[PDB]
């Protein structure tokens, strides 16, 4: 399906 | 089977995710982009086999464990190869259907979406990225950029999320609470779904979590000598010590919110926690979580530091076509 990472909102 | 030598590789390149100037920004989840067109031979016959291969520093996905190959489709849908992915060779095994044995002058397009893989590259570096297809190479020189704690006077904070698990519907963050050993006085740290501004400001933004009694709450003390990875990400916390029962941690301080009690330190201090969140939010990008630091200062009020996680995705192609065998 869909591959996931982590990101900083802001 | 493997019929590397029947494919040729009539284009390849690596591409930045975000922005092309050569560094890539991992903590802001920035992708890396492989794409490879290529020719298959008439010869190339059901159940053989070619490879495609990620750099050792990259990783399809970052915090999901669940990858699988996207297919190679023709126009209408027809399976020309099935695909298996080995973590530990980080290689791709793509083994061709009997569309092969039913169409000639077989060609293929693969776009496959990776990440900077932090258990090798656990601090900044300069890295020469080799992808290949069918074992004819490529490569791309870039920079990998990390993460900085926001610092306000001794509050000093950074996070992210380490692990999602879509089946569960858990999401793991990971938090470094001072990492720059500085005499923090009064030391609090709140969790909470939604949104953290650099200031501590609590907003509600675009995703949430669920924290509760049941959301799983660890932390571990560093020592003055030890150092953290940049990466933000602990494979293995046997080396650090535990102290989760030497502070104290309140799972319903708020609602969907947590807060831990440090006191007066003078260490850094690793917390992860394991959340839950409303199923189906992954493909909405729905899961956000953040954290505040508070510390008393040298003047007599709080200063805060605060930090908020999100998530990204990308989905991998592979198409083809060719002409009917008469
Ligand atoms: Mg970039």
């Amino acid at each position: 399906s869909k591959q996931f990472t982590s990101s900083t909102s802001y | 089977n493997n019929v590397n030598d029947l494919i040729t590789v009539t284009k390849q390149m690596i591409t930045e995710g975000i922005k092309d100037d050569g560094v890539i920004q991992a903590h802001d989840g920035e992708h890396i982009i492989y794409t490879s067109d290529f020719k298959i031979d008439n010869a190339v016959k059901a159940g053989d086999t070619m490879t495609v291969k990620y750099d050792k520093h990259t990783i399809p996905s970052d915090i999901t464990d669940d990858f699988t190959p996207v297919d190679i489709t023709d126009p209408s849908g027809e399976v020309i190869a099935k695909g298996t992915f080995d973590l530990n060779t980080k290689t791709i095994t793509y083994k061709f259907t009997d569309y092969v044995d039913r169409y000639e002058n077989v060609n293929a397009k693969l776009e496959l979406n990776s990440y900077i893989d932090k258990k090798e590259v656990p601090n900044e570096t300069n890295l020469n990225l080799t992808f290949a297809t069918a074992d004819k190479e490529t490569s791309k020189n870039v920079k990998v950029e990390y993460q900085k704690p926001i610092v306000k006077d001794e509050s000093n904070i950074q996070s992210i999320f380490s692990h999602l698990d879509t089946t569960k519907h858990e999401v793991e963050q990971t938090i470094y609470v001072n990492p720059l050993k500085l005499n923090a006085k009064n030391t609090n740290v709140t969790i909470k779904s939604g949104g953290v501004a650099d200031n501590g400001d609590y907003y509600t933004g675009d995703g949430s979590t669920i924290i509760d009694s049941n959301t799983e709450i660890k932390v571990y003390k560093v020592a003055s000598g030890q150092q953290l990875p940049q990466s933000n990400k602990i494979y293995d916390y046997s080396q650090y010590e535990d102290v989760t029962n030497s502070v104290t941690i309140n799972k319903n301080y708020g609602t969907n919110m947590a807060n831990i009690n440090f006191g007066d330190i003078d260490s850094a201090y690793i917390v992860k926690v394991v959340s839950k969140y409303t199923p189906g939010a992954e493909d909405d990008l729905a899961v956000q979580q953040g954290v505040r630091m508070t510390t008393t200062n040298k003047y007599n009020y709080s200063s805060y530091a605060g930090y908020t996680n999100t998530i990204l995705s990308t989905t991998d192609s592979g198409g083809g076509d060719g002409t009917v065998k008469p």
